[PDB]
RNA sequence: GUGAGGGGAGUGAAAUAGAUCCUGAAACCGCAUGCAUACAAGCAGUGGGAGCACCUUCGUGGUGUGACUGCGUACCUUUUG
RNA sequence: GAACCCACUGUCGUUGAAAAGCCAGGGGAUGACUUGUGGAUAGGGGUGAAAGGCUAAUCAAGCCUGGUGAUAGCUGGUUCU
RNA sequence: CAGGUCGAGUAGACCAAGGCGCUUGAGAGAACUCUGCUGAAGGAACUAGGCAAAAUGGUACCGUAACUUCGGGAGAAGGUA
RNA sequence: UAAGUUCCGACCUGCACGAAUGGCAUAAUGAUGGCGGCGCUGUCUCCAGCAGAGGCUCAGUGAAAUCGAAAUCGCUGUGAA
RNA sequence: GUACUCUGGGGAUAACAGGCUGAUACCGCCCAAGAGUUCAUAUCGACGGCGGUGUUUGGCACCUCGAUGUCGGCUCAUCUCAUCCUGGGGCUGAAGCAGGUCCCAAGGGUAUGGCUGUUCGCCAUUUAAAGAGGUACGCGAGCUGGGUUUAGAACGUCGUGAGACAGUUCGGUCCCUAUCUACCGUGGGCGCUGGAAAUUUGAGAGGAUCUGCUCCUAGUACGAGAGGACCAGAGUGGACGAACCUCUGGUGUACCGGUUGUGACGCCAGUCGCAUCGCCGGGUAGCUAUGUUCGGAAGGGAUAACCGCUGAAAGCAUCUAAGCGGGAAGCCUACCUCAAGAUAAGAUUUCCCUAGGACUUUAUGUCCUCUAAAGAGCCGUUCGAGACUAGGACGUUGAUAGGUUGGAUGUGGAAGCAUAGUGAUAUGUGAAGCUGACCAAUACUAAUUGCUCGUGAGGCUUGACU
């Protein structure tokens, strides 16, 4: 349940460490983004000498949330943090490592690489 | 907020046309035979042929 | 809304309400016939009758529960010595509530609360 | 169309083979009994009148007693009518019954009921009005209506203005529900989703009109 | 059994009859049926039971685990067919029904003493 | 209620002269009788006008009411108005 | 930092519990400090770490009584045919 | 003038001696208003303005920058039992 | 700052700074003015539940400002507009 | 000089809003030098001309000075069309994709932030789109009070001074319990051709009406390539709305436990009062969103611009004058809810009442005696119904409420007694004890004997059958 001004951890090694959501994309008056939704973010903290810098405006996809996702059998899965992965202008993943676990809501032609490089898919 | 015109006695009585009182439900008791309010103990302590104060 | 809710308020705090109902139960057990207002009388059943039910088995734990609820040693003794054996064979309905007109001071409806086998 | 009158029994879930959980509502059905058939010649329209349930003799009036005795069925707790056509009118006679076997699994139906009563309610709950600020100097106006009109032109309040008033306790129809189970031994319908009303309320089930 | 008899009768027809006995504070392994395409496989979820609700067909239990640095909790519906198997590995010893205080502890502080028969 | 207040009896020319008591107006508030009034829009009247009730010299009379209908935006002041 | 002396913010109150308050927070608290009793300064005067502040709920000149029925090219009102 | 248990204390919680339950009540448990408690995910996006709320808070020990009129800043910040 | 009519440093064609109606600075102090952070939160997205006091019903007591008179509807036009 | 101010007057006279007017403003049209490789008119269009609207800047001084009391924000709106999106078309300097221009169309929809008191504007990032206007520049007896415009103080400037401002800066009291109209809900009375219990038709009214992306047709038509469709299908979203509580959560001051201080119950043990529910951890029902499910689907009828068929006036031509068609998110239906006070008061099924006297005003006439029906209400136990009402269930031929018994749930190892320890404490008896609102049984307690209202066959005329 990510909205504007929410801070998120960065779950790859693109260089960014903390990002802030500034827009939820995909409709007029759209309120919230969940796992698998695209957001606009600004970079608040980054690794020195990286390809990304502080003050950059970028696209991202939400991978973990604290509010949680529902499953068809009635179950809910909740994580301890809110995390995102950075995308380029064409909305493709642009990182060479992923940190932590991931979900099945990214089984989509847009998002194979995160699953392929992720250590654990729970 | 207050009235701009004094209200006529006719309209005042028309408003009061709903203020009438109504009668209670009264019933003659069996064992003793005086009137009492229905479903209540009589003023002398009887109800349905039982006494409360001997 | 108050859909399916139980309990009363009677314009009192919760501690005041609980203490007042304990006082009413103690007075009822002492005198066996009291006069009160109708809502208080109807609510008094849910407080007083379980005490009589509990006093049917004379054990130390039951006596201590009765004391924790009433805080009156004379009431506990009466409950476990007189009233319990009296109602041993009766399945509930130890009280009787009868409407008794209205009160002069504020026209409040009133009622009598009496034990079933008083005399 | 021709339908059934039942009672709402409560909500539960059904698990499928794949593991999916389907929320369902249970409707208890006492087989409906036909009391009167209305025709074009006598009434000017075609409908079937049914009754269901039970009622004690001290509560059944003499007029209703004669009305039921003419049909030859026991007195129920309610009487209802279904508008029908000539094709549906085939096979129906006074004294016959209609059961749950009228429906089949997988069929789409509409369910009508009486919604729960919320009593006197204000703008926020009734019409989704927005509250004013809780701080920053606001005096005594948090959940109030606000403005209710313009000015000397037109100098009045229009009809249909949204204000405070009674909410709930209305007839409501939910369309497009799906039949999940037709239990004939227990005389029960199990339908996917929620239906209007509280447990114990009377509900009507009909074939869907959005066909 | 707080519901109507018909609802109880309809619910009772779907109950599982082979569940183990377990309590909050135990550590369990749950086998979850995963259907990718039409590949069927079983994924193991290992963790600590921190909450358990007993409501008949509506029974549930919550399992918390640390996976590669990030904590994760899953609420399982007990009678769902997607729950294939539950195995108890170690029985814990706690003082309460709900162990939500573990969410604020890490590692050294989050250990549960083993119950000894 | 050993109250307040009243009803008889009695005094007085008179008590509806009975004590904040000669006469006892109007605003205002009751009870009783007669007629009208719950499908119809506004300064409330005015010119017509059926019916009803009582009285009666029995009418081309009297008293009360006014279904229906034509016309009709208070008074004073100050103002070009 | 309590008593005591003040009066910075907010809600409430505004035909108030109150013709200046209550509640929650706030400042000084051995000093150019707070306070009781009794005295002194009187109206174009007094007093003022100075706001035209205060001088009995009244202050760019207090209150009371007299001149006095001040004057008003202004507003209102002005009674039977 | 002013006691007990803790307490640095005349602060504070509960009590003693001694005083009281504040001169309308009884029900109900709608909108809306006042005063409170809790709140998923987010955390100033509110607003003229973080207004109001939330937050910090004791004792002992360790440790503490620029700047300085060498007194301070300073309980700086921060940490332990 | 993603985005800064405010803020901070600098530039100097100062509409109309400037040296006891003092000029340029300055440690400490301020319920003083402006700007930015950490923590924290119902300020907000967007409100929900609960507790007390009113509101509402019954018995008792019993105000207020206002008021030419009222048998006191909409629309379009007219008309001291 | 007065912003420290005061009195008598004026809507005879200004600032706000209204009114008249329309110079100005905005929108439309006429002529057409020219521009557009030729070609005035695909698109622009000089020099000149004619109108419409009542948004701008103004003109006048008709209303209000015995008061019409606010620049923005908030909340809540309603209308126009000169249309921002979506829908239907003509032309094109229209290959396709796109665009330009004009015509029809008002059903629905139509951003969040940074700066500033701002309206406006600029900027960042979205969206199918972020339209233009009227409504006292809508809305302050609905909220605020940042700006302006009282009293304090300062700077620049002006004045000898009191003081002042095509200026700036810091601070600075927002009253009213709603009579009438209007509106949102909810009742009482009477009427509806004797009365009553139910079920109903529908004149009519209200609600709803939005839209993105992906796949398929098809890398096909088209195109030198780069690119790339019409029509016609499937799926999944955003915003909005409704109902619901099985699932996920919140709350849950009458449920369970841990623990601090103090007082008491004679004492230990065990408990209770007070401290925000003292604080802290959980949590049943109910309510609830952030949770779940569902909706705007499809189809008929008449049309708008526009496109026609046959066809003369006018031997040809021509959608029109006779005659016959197609055609839009728009209109009428269709979907949901209400609806006979629809005084035109409608329809169907069933049920109830059939007694005697006197009198004159000989009339659905008035007084006696005898009769109180079908039913409705008072009263009581109450509700997932509720301000009071109204509505639903039941009243001994009874499960309506409370209690009792059983179950379920929550919390979690009661008290007492035994063991092991110097002890704090731990283990056993035993998943025990306690458990508001839930499910099921059960007359133990309370729904008593009752009373009131509602009548006695329902005028006349004409017609068709009896």
């Amino acid at each position: 349940m990510i909205q504007t001004e929410t801070m998120l951890d960065v779950a790859d090694n693109s260089g960014a460490r903390r990002v802030q959501c500034i827009k939820v994309l995909g409709g007029s008056h759209r309120r919230y983004a969940s796992v698998g939704d695209i957001i606009k973010v600004t970079v608040k903290e980054a690794i020195p000498r990286a390809r990304v810098k502080k003050g950059d405006v970028m696209n991202a996809v939400v991978v973990r949330t604290k509010f949680g996702i529902r499953r068809p059998d009635g179950s809910v899965i909740r994580f301890d943090d809110n995390a995102a992965v950075i995308l380029n202008n064409n909305k493709a993943p642009i990182a060479t490592r992923i940190f932590g676990p991931v979900t099945r809501e990214l089984r989509t032609e847009q998002f194979m690489k995160i699953i392929s490089l992720a250590p654990e898919v729970l | 907020a207050v009235q701009q015109n004094r209200k006529s006695r006719s309209r005042r009585d028309m408003r009061r046309s709903h203020d009438a009182l109504t009668e209670n439900a009264l019933t003659v008791d069996q064992a003793t035979g005086e009137t009492h309010r229905r479903h209540h103990v009589t003023k002398d302590g009887f109800y349905r042929g039982r006494q409360l104060f001997a | 809304m108050r859909h399916r809710n139980s309990g009363v308020k009677l314009g009192r705090t919760s501690s005041h309400r609980k203490a007042m109902f304990e006082n009413l139960a103690n007075s009822l057990f002492e005198h066996e016939l009291i006069k009160t207002t109708l809502p208080k009388a109807k609510e008094l059943r849910r407080v007083a009758e379980p005490l009589i039910t509990l006093a049917k088995n004379d054990t130390v734990a039951n006596r201590r529960l009765a004391f924790a609820r009433t805080r009156n040693a004379a009431t506990v003794g009466k409950l476990f010595t007189v009233l319990g054996p009296r109602y041993k064979e009766r399945n509930g309905g130890y009280l009787r509530v009868l409407k008794a007109g209205f009160r002069a001071g504020d026209a409040a409806p009133m009622a009598y609360v009496e034990l079933v086998d008083r005399e | 169309a021709i339908g059934l009158v039942g009672r709402k029994c409560g909500m539960t879930r059904i698990f499928t083979d794949a593991g999916v959980s389907v929320p369902v509502t249970v409707i208890e059905v006492d087989p409906n009994r036909i009391t009167q058939i209305k025709t074009l010649e006598t009434d000017g329209y075609q409908a079937v009148q049914v009754t269901t349930g039970e009622r004690r003799e001290s509560r059944v009036t003499n007029a209703q007693k004669g009305h039921f005795a003419k049909a030859g069925v026991a007195a129920g707790r309610l009487v209802k009518e279904f508008r029908v056509t000539e094709a549906e009118l085939e096979g129906r006679e006074v004294g016959g019954t209609i059961g749950v076997d009228l429906f089949t699994v997988g069929q789409i139906v509409d369910v009508t009921g009486q919604s729960k009563g919320k009593g006197f309610q204000g703008g926020v709950k009734r019409w989704n009005f927005r509250t004013q600020d809780a701080t920053h100097g606001n005096s005594v106006s948090h959940r109030v209506l606000g403005s209710t009109g313009q000015n000397q032109t037109p100098g009045r309040v229009f009809k249909g203005k949204k204000m405070a008033g009674h909410l709930g306790d209305e007839r409501v129809t939910v369309q497009g529900l799906e039949i999940v189970s037709v239990d004939t031994e227990r005389s029960v319908l199990v339908v996917k989703g929620a239906i209007p009303g509280a447990t114990g309320g009377d509900v009507i089930v009909r074939p869907t009109i959005k066909a | 059994s707080g519901k109507h008899p018909l609802v109880q009768a309809i619910e009772n027809s779907q109950l599982k009859t082979d569940l183990p006995e377990f309590a909050p504070g135990d550590t369990v392994v749950v086998q979850v049926k995963v259907k990718e395409g039409d590949r069927e496989r079983l994924q193991a979820f290992e963790g600590v039971v921190i909450a358990k609700k007993n409501r008949g067909l509506n029974s549930a239990f919550t399992v918390r685990k640390i996976s590669s640095g990030v904590g994760v909790e899953r609420v399982f519906q007990t009678h769902s067919p997607v729950v294939a198997k539950i195995e108890v590995k170690r029985r814990g010893d706690v003082r309460r029904a709900k162990l939500y205080y573990l969410r604020d502890l890490s590692g050294k502080a989050a250990r549960i003493r083993e119950k000894l028969p």
